[PDB]
């Protein structure tokens, strides 16, 4: 019974960790898009810095 | 050897040339910048990242 309870707990924990992986993936994608923006702002700042 | 009238004609030609020089100064334009003019501060030309 202890083994069964531990096994179900560990499997549900694996599911929780999969959800954590997915959350990190969404955050990573959003941050990557912000990065792609920041490259464009940097390039345009270099452009407009010309007098 | 030139009398006063021919000197006056020469001076008229010189005045025309000077007027053209002044015209070139006031009107040499580049992207809305009177570069070769009486109001032309030196430029910057940002060349590279890391201003």
């Amino acid at each position: 019974n202890r083994f069964t309870a531990n096994v179900r707990g560990l499997t549900q924990a694996a599911r929780n960790a999969n959800d954590g992986i997915s959350l990190a993936q969404t955050t990573e994608g959003a941050a990557s898009e912000v990065n792609t923006h920041l490259q464009r702002i940097r390039e345009l700042t270099v452009q407009a810095s010309n007098g | 050897s030139y009398s006063q009238e021919q000197l006056d004609s020469v001076q008229g030609e010189i005045n025309q040339r000077l007027a053209d020089i002044d015209r070139i100064s006031e009107q040499t334009d580049f992207n809305g910048v009177k570069v070769l003019s009486d109001s032309a501060k030196p430029l910057t030309l940002q060349v590279g990242a890391n201003d």
